[PDB]
């Protein structure tokens, strides 16, 4: 087969090509900290790369910090408009491979 | 040599790279912004955890709008050739596509732009992780119970 | 350790959690279709699909259709505007847990 | 039993489940929107690929926006107990967070909310994927060579 949009002869990529974006909650959302122990998001992602970075490829780690965020949190408010509510962290990967910490 | 697949990126550098982490705890009163209390625990958990990856850590706390640019420009403008990636978390209050900086907004996009594939030519190829804890709009999850 | 926003008696999730979306191309970008062939993205999506979906997580499948579309594709265009673009698809993952198509 | 650990989605249910396709080609000139040449060439590649992937594959060609509607309504009020998830296609134009029936635009955020966890119970902890195809805006990307 063959077309006018592939197999270049000067090989190029997108300038938006390998960037992550590892976003705390959904399109549109709040997200959530707690004053004293920090934010939910970040104290999960931490808690996740300490314990998988040697052991895990990048995407599967934040699958790991949004079930962490998911499951385990849920906000405390005195304002009943903000109080039980829930978060899910969006990972969002224009990166073109897999991303280990360690080699 | 054997068969090569490259699925991988080349992450054995000789250095991981920078890890920049903005923490903006304390804005401008003229802003009407809120101090944003336990991001301290936040910046000081990442430098930890990203030392521990072999990153360069660099924070910097309460940047100005102009400031968190001037920051981003000049890293951008290092010679990132002998690293393997490329680190950024933001830690501050936000809304869709806008970060805050201690005196009002700042794109995403401008911030990002300075890494583009073409503008930062030393980390063209390698990954660029832009790490933010904002908010992303006013909606609220009610969540379902399981 | 103790707080107000975690280990909840009841146990929630996000409404907007177990979300996966898949975009053809960066946020606030075209996208490129072949009149003849069809969409880069979908053509390598399906590729990839056929190739990995019983051997590959689907977050890596997908990864290699962000490197698919990312190096083989660039537009052709009479018009200039238009001419020798490229794209990357963006994947935007709300998933809590790993997927794989097969068992 | 043995230790249980829970990282990946059950995906041996009864059934893989649904895979929606909706294959927007032509619009209404009253839209001035043009034809989509090709697009059956990619509605037809994605019937095959997740049929073989075990999918109760369903298309549509070019449905107004009600009907896109209608459709992801009534597919969400469907029973999906025995389905292990949900996949939905879609093949039009569109804009950032926009895709277009044959007789004007439809959210995203509308279709899919259809689906959220607390709307469509029998999905809730099951994955659900939205695989897109359409423009997001107005921006070209020039790349850059390696």
């Amino acid at each position: 087969a063959s077309g006018v949009d592939d197999d270049m002869a000067c090989h190029k990529i997108p300038v938006e090509a390998d960037f992550l974006y590892a976003y705390s909650t959904a399109p549109g959302y709040y997200s959530w900290r707690n004053s004293k122990d920090g934010s939910w998001f970040i104290q999960s992602l931490c808690a996740m790369l300490k314990q998988y970075a040697d052991k895990l490829e990048f995407m599967h780690i934040l699958t790991r910090v949004n079930r962490k965020v998911a499951t385990e949190f849920e906000s405390f408010s005195f304002d009943a408009t903000f109080h039980a509510k829930k978060q899910i962290p969006c990972i969002v990967s224009m990166l073109t491979k897999e991303l280990y910490f360690y080699h | 040599s054997g068969i090569s697949l490259d699925n991988s990126y080349k992450m054995d550098y000789p250095e991981m790279g920078l890890c920049i982490i903005i923490n903006n705890k304390n804005f401008h009163k003229s802003t009407g912004m809120t101090s944003r209390s336990g991001t301290d625990v936040d910046a000081a958990n990442l430098r930890e955890t990203f030392r521990n990856l072999k990153y360069e850590v660099r924070n910097k706390n309460d940047l100005t709008r102009e400031e968190i640019v001037e920051l981003m420009r000049d890293v951008s403008k290092e010679d990132h050739s002998k690293r393997s990636s490329f680190v950024c978390v933001l830690l501050s209050h936000g809304e869709e596509g806008i970060i805050f900086g201690t005196n009002g907004p700042v794109d995403l996009k401008k911030i990002t732009n300075f890494f583009r594939g073409d503008r930062c030519r030393s980390l063209t190829g390698k990954p660029k992780l832009f790490i933010i804890q904002a908010c992303r709009g006013t909606e609220l999850d009610c969540g379902i119970e399981t």
